[PDB]
């Protein structure tokens, strides 16, 4: 659970 | 950076997360209250109830 | 026949009789006042007294005082002549235009249609409420009911339905104000003058008003609904017409059926109600129906006491509706208006067979999304959306757009939406519908949905914020 | 002997069963060995139940009871202006006797559905957030709803208070004479208000009626319905009364100690059946009358106390579902420093917006929609950085709104000083300004035209309108204060 | 008049008179029983028949027995010679130093004082406390909750309280046990005594005590409080001083209430309280005022049942208090003393137009700072001490002297505190505070403030230690 | 009639919970002490009675049989409640459906867990 | 006896919350007026009485004492229901027990946090 980091490297990463 | 901006966020988040929790733990209790209350005066509205009726 | 009071207690006063005494049911006249009183009798508790219920006010009445058997029940002026007029409990006009000169004069007690005199054609009445149309659509010579809390949004919705489907109805309707506001009485009658469905000049009005509000004495509260009901088993029946009938509020009738209860003498039922409260109910509503005669399309405000839907007065509602709408105060005070509960609200018309397939597929579709929302929501709870699946995320965002294109405004609520109120064709709804489900507006913004009406002036309302 | 009287035959639970008084009428008042009152509440076959209003300490088996052939009733006229009367219109303020004329039950059916007309003059509060925002009307009921210490009652008062501005006035169709009843309070309390009152030379025009938390259940049931008639003969008369009903949620006890005490099967909360009905009878009673019936008028503001904000209990929901909306008084509001402690979206007027005045419409219009848009982004999360400036800015205007509202006791606004400073506000005057600085300009700008300006108020109060040169007028003056307002 | 008993059951008696009847509240003593049972009367059965609420064992009653109407309720020895004495419900003497001699004799069953007897304003009484007298004064003639139990100095305050009233205002007080635990109420004897508030040997006692223990039936535990009330309603109806009435506590007496009602057989209401619990308490509550002869100002100590708030018990208490003093076993432990909550502790006449401007803001200063510094002390404990700006420096800095300021030695204890007492007086208490936040001893230490008087303490303390 | 004759019926108490109240209230109307939630001391019976007859015979008696399926109506999906928990105890299982379930997609909503069958595979063919 | 004769004496009530029942049950069929739970109007003084005659004496009158623990049974650890609520408001304090710690392995479950000893220290030996 921390915030929006896994997620908005991942987006971006595609 | 990554580190920086991770330990930023994870605290923030877990800041509100509380806070969350905690507008929550406040909202139960009322529940909470209000049922514990109206248990009481339902079970005596039975008792009252039944022994009138003799 | 001449009967005694032989006690009084608030609407119960008690007569006896040395040679008639009255059936039940029967409507005795107390002699020695100033207006009339009306008591109905309601049993015999032998030793030649009866036990009956006051019609208005009882004060002023004195042990050992004259009643006189009317020798039937409240009977009440029934025919084309009570259109446009204003009339009591029993029977009398209210309105200070004269008496209500018919014909005929029927009694405010009645059995139910029979069996066999049933009817199960199953037509769709489209409202131009999104929500309502879409979701728990009503059905024309149905039973319709709107539960609500205090102040969440009952006599909005039937006024907007009066507009919507009233105003422009062939037939007659019937307005049966119960327990509620006398300045709403007031509101109506007066409106009802302008739009001219109440001409006070010609024979021309279509709608007959019976009232028995919230100052009324129990007794009055308990029977006016009867009353109202009785007007319309006229138009009915007696002439094959197509009825409305609006009632505010049927909840009232129960609550003063509870009033009077202890008075009656009655061990009481659970949370202090009449032991009698279901059967009340039933030989009532079973009055309110369609008939191979004719048909009557009801529409009834449904009072919820302390919000608590569980409370028998409504629980036992539900049996009598073919479609019911229940408001919520969380959504209204969530700011949707009607605040309708789209899980909560059914019909006996969502049936593909019935709607159509493509209506039932949006409509149990819409309801899908809005139930997964609702598993999501302990989660967005606590922590957001953030550890939400992007999968999730998807639903969230639609179930947020077609929980906003689920408000919409009413004329009638103008004054509070800020907007001009709006009639959406159900074409439009099932559309507008399909198009959010199928990703069609996954761009614009939620904000955009927020009181509109048609889809197409949420894409609009979407330029506009851009 | 047993026609006109009758002999006690036990009291005890506050219910006198009388024998004989075979002639009372239901509902009539009767009389006691010691002077004590009561009504002939049930026909009995062999007895009279009797309601005694007070202590039932005083009556004894056998005492006398003696008819009065009266249906309760009080004394009402102008006579009662500036007296302090307990529940039964005994002077309480040792004032002296009340000279009254007319007698009117406390019992009366409110009028139907013919003498009644949409409430159309405005009940001004002097109260920025309702008179801007929850406008009332006369003949309407407004309900004030909160916890307790919320300042509820400090809603009703500066209403009463305001009113002097009309009642010291010219014309008598613009004033309003005030009624107070006191239900359950503190006497310490009464006696604090009135004094309040009459420093501020408002009981000239208010009558005070009270039933407080040492008189019997019986008079604490029957206060508010006296003070309701008192507020009738001015209805009637083709004038205009405010009654304030202070609290229901008291009264609703009172009356349930009542009820169970007669044994009356307890329901919901323990209440009796018949509560709403207890409620809705009395708030019938205020109503617009129209032209054809005087043209008067009378405003009932019926205060009820919830338990930790829960806005759904039977008796809230119950007064709710009678009056024409509500004015939610918030405790998290009242800390948090904003007081009147309004909440602004929850708060309704279902009859007020043609009582309101166009003037305020004018610039309360536009106020409610810039804080529907703040609203929303105003959240509870203390620390939210943001982007975008339109929402940015929605956020900037709401906070000044939000101070433009805030309002301190004894201080009620004339409705042109009002759009005055709203005026202000809504249309950009404090957007270039700091939250902080809000009230001090408000004081500051506001003593400003007052003392320099009373020709531009006038001619918009006397308007009832904001003229384009009006408009013209003020947003120059605005202009021009701002200009040299020290930070 | 002489009647006999008819019914006995538990603690109820029904007793027979034959010609006059006592009424309601009057006193009836039972004939030929090694102790005083006084009988209460409650209701008038009707048929010569009183029904009474027992104030003591009704163990070995016989159908038939005596009873002589007293005449008049229960009336106690009222008047200076109470004052150390400790007291029963029937005003007897119950630490064995014999008769309580006294001129007067008081009903306990008083009616409150007129309208036009109440003083029409607020007024602050001082008791020297700086945390009380500063953030969350008393009411002349107002209720006080005091709220926290054991370990916090609960005794030690309210022994203080006694003490400075005595001196600061020359008024006398009133300790109610209502439902005292009989282990406990000794222990309080010998505790004031050994403090001096209670002399055994001179004149000097500066309280009475008035006991109803929990073996006392629920009557008893009834009226105690009454009684208590009855006595300090002299020092102010005879004496027009101010006296000081503590109830401890104050749900014991309506739960004694709800006892009784019981027993009379009367339905109880929501929660199982009784019907008359907002009655019974106003009709005790209202007699505590400022009239225009004097003050009685009521220090009540609460006892929340289920931590619920909205409780009824508590709930209805709450109507009637001006102020609660919340004892806090936190700042105990922190060695803060009068332990009591700066935050927590509220005032109704902690307002500008009541206390004025300069009072209220110094107030309303005191708190805030202490507000703020509670933020920091989350960043202290976990970053450390030192982001802190020249301001964040200075809002802690100060903090720590107010605490600290806010702390303070009592006379009570001194038999062994070593520490001398301080009285701190009104003037000196805002003054005090002030001139911290004004920051005129900003460069004073810590240690210069606990546990001194006015500020001129804070001064020479800080000289002897350098 | 079937059930003693060799036949077989098949009986749907539509639903058993408005009989209650009837009950509940035919009784309280004959003064008889209202008990839990309102209802005559006997509701259990009430119901045990009734559903008792629905039985498989033996062949000496003709090896007919009645089968019922009574219906409730909880409220709040409610379960736990007294009646349904009376007729939970009396009948050989139940079909608890949850308009969470319906809702959700899961037409008819049964409820797997909650459900139950007390006769077991004995009345399934051996495909089943 | 003990007390009274300079004798120190311990004694154990296992349990109040059954005596109360047996209280109750006449009570009620003696017909005296039911309150919360049914218990009558004097319950909480059948254990006050009782609980208060516990109590050191002084040394004027034999220094003998006797304490007393009595036992209360709790539901679903419901520390304010009735009787639960009337006995820990009359004693000296509580030694709370629970499931949670006992199945925790804390045997004995004495739930240390909310347990009290108003006597406290006053009856400790300076050792401990
Ligand atoms: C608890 C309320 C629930 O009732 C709903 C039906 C949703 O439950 C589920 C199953 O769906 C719910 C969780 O959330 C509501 C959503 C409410 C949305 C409110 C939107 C308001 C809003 O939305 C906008 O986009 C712009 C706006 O103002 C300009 C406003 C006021 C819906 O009514
Ligand atoms: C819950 C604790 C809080 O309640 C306070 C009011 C403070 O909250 C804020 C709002 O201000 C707080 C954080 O810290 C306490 C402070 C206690 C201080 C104790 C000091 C003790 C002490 O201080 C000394 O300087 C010397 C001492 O002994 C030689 C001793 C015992 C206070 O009372
Ligand atoms: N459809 C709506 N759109 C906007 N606001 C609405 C709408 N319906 C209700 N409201 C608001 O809610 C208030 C109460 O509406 P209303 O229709 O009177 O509720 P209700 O159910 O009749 N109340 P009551 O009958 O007292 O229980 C209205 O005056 C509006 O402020
Ligand atoms: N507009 C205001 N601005 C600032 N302080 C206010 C305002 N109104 C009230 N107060 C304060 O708030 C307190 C409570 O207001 P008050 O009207 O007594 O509330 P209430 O809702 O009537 N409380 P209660 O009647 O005790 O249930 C007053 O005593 C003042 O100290
Ligand atoms: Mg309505
Ligand atoms: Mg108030």
């Amino acid at each position: 659970l921390c915030g929006a980091i896994h997620s908005s490297v991942a987006k971006q990463m595609k | 950076e990554s580190t920086t901006s991770e330990q930023s966020a994870r605290m923030t988040a877990m800041d509100n997360a509380s806070k969350n929790a905690s507008e929550m733990i406040d909202k139960l209790t009322l529940t909470f209250n209000r049922t514990r209350q109206a248990v009481i005066t339902k079970e005596l509205i039975e008792i009252i109830s039944g022994a009138a009726a003799l | 026949t001449t009967g005694r009071i032989v006690a009084v207690i608030g609407a119960v006063v008690d007569v006896q009789f040395d040679e008639g005494l009255p059936p039940i049911l029967n409507a005795l006249e107390v002699q020695g006042r100033e207006t009339r009183l009306v008591l109905e009798v309601a049993q015999h508790l032998g030793e030649s007294t009866v036990r009956t219920i006051a019609m208005d006010g009882t004060e002023g009445l004195v042990r050992g005082q004259k009643v006189l058997d009317s020798g039937a029940p409240i009977r009440i002026p029934v025919g084309p002549e009570t259109l446009g007029r204003i009339m009591n409990v029993i029977g009398e006009p209210i309105d200070e235009r004269g008496p209500i000169k018919t014909k005929q004069f029927a009694a405010i007690h009645a059995e139910a249609p029979e069996f066999v005199e049933m009817s199960v054609e199953q037509e769709i009445l489209v409202t131009g409420i999104k929500v309502v149309d879409l979701l728990a659509p009503y059905a024309k010579g149905g039973k319709i009911g709107l539960f609500g809390g205090a102040g969440v949004g009952k006599t909005v919705l039937i006024m907007e339905l009066i507009n919507n489907v009233a105003k422009a109805h062939g037939g007659y309707s019937v307005f049966a104000g119960v327990g509620e506001r006398t300045r709403e009485g007031n509101d109506l009658y007066h409106e009802m003058i302008e739009s001219g469905v109440i001409n006070l000049k010609d024979a021309t009005s279509k709608v007959a008003l019976v009232y028995g509000q919230m100052n009324e004495p129990p007794g009055a509260r308990a029977r006016v609904a009867l009353t109202g009901l009785t007007v319309a088993e006229y138009f009915r029946d007696q002439e094959g017409q197509d009825v409305l009938l609006f009632i505010d509020n049927i909840f009232r009738f129960t609550q003063a059926g509870s009033e009077v209860s202890a008075l009656l003498g009655r061990i009481p039922s659970a949370v202090g109600y009449q032991p009698t409260l279901a059967t009340d109910m039933g030989t009532m509503q079973e009055r309110i129906t369609t008939t191979k005669k004719g048909s009557i399309t009801s529409v009834q405000a449904i009072y919820v006491p302390a919000d608590d839907l569980t409370d028998p007065a409504p629980a036992t509602t539900f049996a009598h509706l073919d479609a019911t709408t229940v408001l919520s105060r969380a959504i209204a005070e969530l700011g949707i208006y009607p605040a309708v509960d789209p899980l909560d609200s059914t019909s006996r018309i969502m049936d593909p067979n019935i709607v159509g397939s493509e209506h039932y597929d949006v409509a149990r579709g819409v309801q899908k999304i809005l139930q997964d929302y609702k598993s999501l929501q302990d989660i967005i709870a606590i922590l957001g959306m953030d550890e939400l699946s992007e999968e999730d995320k998807l639903t969230v965002s639609r179930a947020r757009k077609i929980q906003r294109f689920l408000s919409q405004p009413f004329q009638v609520a103008e004054v509070f939406t800020g907007h001009l109120g709006k009639l959406v064709p159900l074409k439009e709804t099932i559309k507008g519908f399909q198009q959010i489900l199928a990703g069609e507006y996954d761009h614009l913004p939620e904000q955009a949905f927020y009181m509109v009406g048609p889809i197409e002036e949420a894409v609009a309302k979407a330029d506009k914020l851009a | 002997d047993l026609e006109e009287t009758g002999r006690v035959l036990s009291i005890g639970d506050g219910i006198a069963r009388v024998h004989g008084l075979r002639n009372v009428q239901a509902e009539e008042m009767v009389e006691f060995s010691s002077g004590l009152k009561g009504m002939s509440l049930n026909l009995e076959p062999d007895n009279v139940g009797v309601v005694v209003f007070g202590n039932d300490k005083l009556i004894k088996e056998g005492d006398i009871v003696k008819r009065t052939g009266a249906i309760v009733d009080v004394p009402v006229g102008e006579e009662l202006l500036g007296r302090v009367v307990d529940a039964l219109g005994n002077a309480i303020d040792g004032k002296g006797p009340i000279g009254s004329k007319a007698r009117r039950r406390v019992g009366l059916k409110a009028p139907g559905i013919i003498p009644r007309i949409s409430v159309r003059e405005p009940m001004q509060t002097g109260i920025k957030a309702v008179d801007s925002l929850v406008p009332i009307g006369r003949g309407q009921r407004e309900l004030i709803i909160g916890d307790r210490q919320t300042g509820k009652t400090s809603i009703a008062i500066d209403t009463i208070i305001n009113q002097k501005r009309f009642n010291d006035g010219t014309d008598e169709k613009k004033k309003l004479y005030c009624i107070y009843v006191a239900i359950g309070q503190k006497r310490s309390t009464v006696a604090q208000l009135v004094k309040r009152l009459t420093d501020a030379d408002a009981m000239k025009y208010t009558i005070v009626v009270s039933a407080t938390a040492s008189d019997a259940a019986p008079l604490q049931y029957l206060a508010p319905y006296s003070g309701c008639s008192m507020g009738e003969y001015f209805r009637d008369n083709g004038k205009h009364a405010l009654i304030i009903y202070d609290d229901l949620s008291k009264q609703a006890v009172a009356y349930r100690q009542m009820s169970l005490l007669l044994r009356r099967p307890p329901g919901r909360e323990a209440y009796p059946g018949d509560v709403f009905y207890l409620h809705s009878r009395l708030l019938e009673r205020a109503a617009k009358m129209n032209d054809a019936f005087g043209g008067g008028s009378l405003t009932a503001l019926p205060v009820i106390e919830t338990q930790a904000g829960d806005v759904s209990a039977y008796i809230p929901t119950n007064v709710i579902s009678i009056t024409d909306g509500q004015i939610f008084l918030e405790t998290e509001l009242f800390y948090k420093g904003i007081r009147p402690a309004i909440n602004v979206g929850l708060s309704v007027s279902r009859v007020g917006s043609a009582a309101q005045t166009r003037a305020m419409k004018q610039v309360a219009g536009t106020m409610k929609l810039e804080l529907a848009q703040y609203r929303e982004v105003a959240a509870f999360a203390q620390f939210g950085s943001d982007l975008d400036a339109a929402t940015q800015q929605l956020l900037s205007r709401g906070v000044r709104l939000t101070e433009l509202l805030k309002q301190g006791q004894y201080s009620p606004m004339a409705i042109e000083e009002q759009v005055a400073v709203i005026y202000a506000g809504v249309r950009g005057y404090l957007d270039k300004l700091e939250p902080s600085k809000i009230t001090k300009f408000e004081n500051a700008f506001l003593s400003h035209v007052i003392s320099q300006h009373q020709a531009l108020l006038g001619k918009i109060r006397t308007d009832g309108k904001i003229s384009e040169e009006s408009d013209a007028k003020l947003k120059e003056i605005v202009t021009n204060f701002l200009a040299g307002f020290e930070a």
